[PDB]
């Protein structure tokens, strides 16, 4: 696919792979604490005290797409939707945020957010489902590829929730070959659906095949321990020495911000890595590089706005600003200052994120987000 | 949470509290460079490597 | 090292435990509350 | 205004359909005299 | 007690009486509600479900149950995400619908009234 005149314009393209959802929190395991089965007016008390999980959830690619142009970016859309009211407020929603569509395809056979499934009562009387008819979401065939935003973009976006469903493995890998061999990057991120929650080895053989393939990766403090030792990297946080301290700070029982070595990450390490990324929501973001690692110190706050605070969608803003940053400046790679002056931008997006109810509605801009970083770092900082 | 016991005590009872000492009250100092030779050590006589220590005279069964 | 407040609680070959504490400058003419080893609570005064 | 809602409380009941035990109609306070 | 209506209509049932009520006989198409407290937005589908079940007053049946209390039982219906919806025909020969994200409270009706 070779047609073009111009060269094209300033802030290069994202190429954003997934599913387009309204409000999805892929994530999901057993909180500790649930407050009253009826009354969700207390609800948000759970905000406050995040399970540790959803401490920063991410969510659909149309979030990160939508926050990253909202940054100042640039993003196009990759995905299927149905002939429905729904799929066509949907992409309405996108469009008005100057969210590119051109690669968004209508189809009438499946319906938007909708799937058929069918009960199969096995042995005992546990209930399964299994899916009969796909959801519209998930429908999208390698033929239907538009070869103008692979082309175009420099870095491909996607989720770990495509590798949950059998045609989009295949849609998946095609367009990273495509991207690949138009010389563009792939960011993975690994937002791990509910079933992938179950154990390490079948989501580590499930994910392999697109862990291979990336150059850019940004997981969660928990989608870390989880895909290297729970148990170990649980225990090692709670210890406390029986007799004295160590230094001093071990005899004032701060939080544990553990900056993992680099022989501890080896087994998620491989020769084409570019950047891994470890984000302890926004408190904290340890980047790995094949030449230096270190960690950005940051903050958050959701108790300055208690009534108005809503957790769901800043990991969006995170992984947005992280790509925004990445496309603006192309000299982060390899300058370990630069790195950490422009990684504070992230944090101070994904603590704006936090102060508003809806994960779409309340995004912030790039002026915001500048002047929150300038507000809350010291002037040698930023 | 553990932690040392400390009795004031001191042969002196007036209302008798007692303290614990846990990780968070004392820590460590991290590593320095000291001399720590000070010694007035004797000649070995090793046998059936128990030692049989003797400096001035000669072996003494 | 910059040590840090407190009393010398070991002396090893190459290293030092403190057991902090908080110094409290007094000036003269001043009365202090409690006799010596006196245990003192959070919130309790020491000087006036 | 949406009442309920995540920051509103719960709604007032009224006072005396409250006093569910403490209360008893007329009827039935016949009945027990006799 | 009869005496003082409930605030809430929507019933949270456990994982057995979920299968008791799928396998049994059924004449209303029944609907089951996925969510956690810690969700965010949770909230919103909790109201819209909580006003959807007074319009629909006897003709169709509304339950809504915790991931927190039946996990295992979430992960075999093929639950991806918290904000989940299951449309459950009330005959066998029809199946399932599952419907993921904050979906307006009109394209259920839609679901329910020409689709179930």
């Amino acid at each position: 696919d070779d047609g073009m005149d111009f060269p094209y314009l300033d802030p290069p393209l994202i190429c954003c792979f997934g599913a387009v959802q309204k409000e999805f929190v892929p994530s999901v395991r057993v909180s500790e604490h649930q407050m009253d089965p009826d009354i969700y007016s207390g609800w948000k008390m759970m905000q406050w005290n995040p399970p540790e999980f959803g401490r920063a959830p991410g969510g659909p690619v149309s979030n990160v797409a939508i926050s990253h142009v909202r940054l100042g970016g640039r993003a196009a859309v990759i995905g299927k939707v149905g002939e429905d009211d729904f799929g066509e407020e949907l992409v309405l929603m996108m469009n008005k945020e100057n969210v590119q569509t051109r690669a968004v395809k209508f189809d009438s056979n499946v319906k938007t957010a909708c799937s058929y499934m069918r009960v199969k009562f096995s042995d005992d009387g546990k209930m399964k489902m299994e899916t009969v008819k796909e959801a519209a979401e998930d429908s999208l065939v390698a033929s239907e590829l538009n070869l103008a935003v692979l082309k175009e973009a420099r870095i491909f976006h996607f989720n770990s929730e495509v590798l949950t469903s059998p045609s989009m493995n295949t849609t998946l890998f095609r367009a990273i070959k495509l991207s690949k061999k138009f010389g563009g990057l792939v960011f993975f991120d690994l937002n791990l659906p509910l079933p992938l929650w179950k154990s390490r080895d079948e989501t580590r053989e499930v994910i392999k095949q697109a862990w291979e393939e990336a150059n850019i990766i940004e997981v969660s403090r928990e989608e870390l321990e989880f895909l290297l030792d729970e148990d170990h990297y649980e225990r090692r946080k709670n210890y406390r020495p029986q007799y004295y301290s160590e230094n001093y700070e071990q005899s004032k029982n701060r939080r544990d911000y553990y900056h993992y070595t680099r022989e501890e990450i080896s087994p998620l390490w491989h020769d084409g890595l570019k950047f891994l990324f470890v984000t302890d929501g926004t408190l904290r973001i340890h980047y790995y590089a094949p030449s230096f690692d270190g960690v950005v110190v940051g903050t958050e706050d959701v108790l300055i706005t208690p009534f108005t605070c809503d957790r769901t969608g800043s990991g969006d803003a995170v992984v947005a600003g992280i790509m925004r940053k990445l496309t603006s400046h192309p000299e982060m790679y390899e300058d370990q200052d630069v790195l950490e002056r422009q990684l504070r931008f992230s944090i101070a997006a994904g603590i704006i994120s936090q102060w508003t109810i809806g994960a779409v509605r309340g995004f912030p801009t790039e002026s915001a987000t500048q002047n929150l970083k300038e507000q809350v770092y010291v002037p040698s900082m930023w | 949470n553990q932690g040392t016991v400390r009795t004031l005590l001191g042969i002196n009872k007036e209302c008798q509290f007692f303290l614990i000492l846990s990780s968070s009250n004392c820590f460590r100092i991290g590593p320095f460079k000291g001399v720590k030779y000070p010694k007035e050590l004797i000649k070995k006589d090793p046998l059936i490597p128990i030692r049989n220590s003797f400096g001035p005279l000669g072996t003494a069964l | 090292t910059h040590l840090k407040s407190g009393q010398v609680l070991i002396v090893q070959f190459d290293s030092v435990v403190i057991r902090s504490a908080k110094p409290y400058l007094a000036t003269p003419g001043a009365t202090l509350h409690g006799h010596y080893g006196e245990i003192i609570y959070e919130g309790d005064t020491l000087v006036t | 205004i949406d009442y309920r809602g995540p920051d509103f409380h719960e709604p007032t009941p009224n006072m005396l359909a409250h006093l569910k035990e403490h209360g008893k109609i007329i009827s039935r306070e016949d009945l027990e005299k006799l | 007690a009869k005496h003082v209506r409930e605030d809430y209509l929507v019933k949270k049932l456990s994982a057995n009486e979920i299968t008791e009520l799928v396998r049994g006989e059924r004449n209303v198409p029944l609907i089951i509600d996925f969510y956690a407290t810690w969700c965010g937005p949770c909230i919103l589908m909790a109201q819209e479900l909580e006003m959807l079940a007074v319009e629909y007053e006897k003709n169709a049946m509304i339950v809504k149950v915790d991931t927190d209390d039946e996990y295992e039982f979430a992960r075999d219906m093929q639950v991806r995400g918290l904000p989940t919806l299951y449309f459950i025909s009330p005959d066998p020969n029809k199946d399932a619908i599952r419907t993921e994200g904050l979906i307006p409270i009109q394209m259920m009706r839609d679901i329910l009234d020409n689709d179930m």
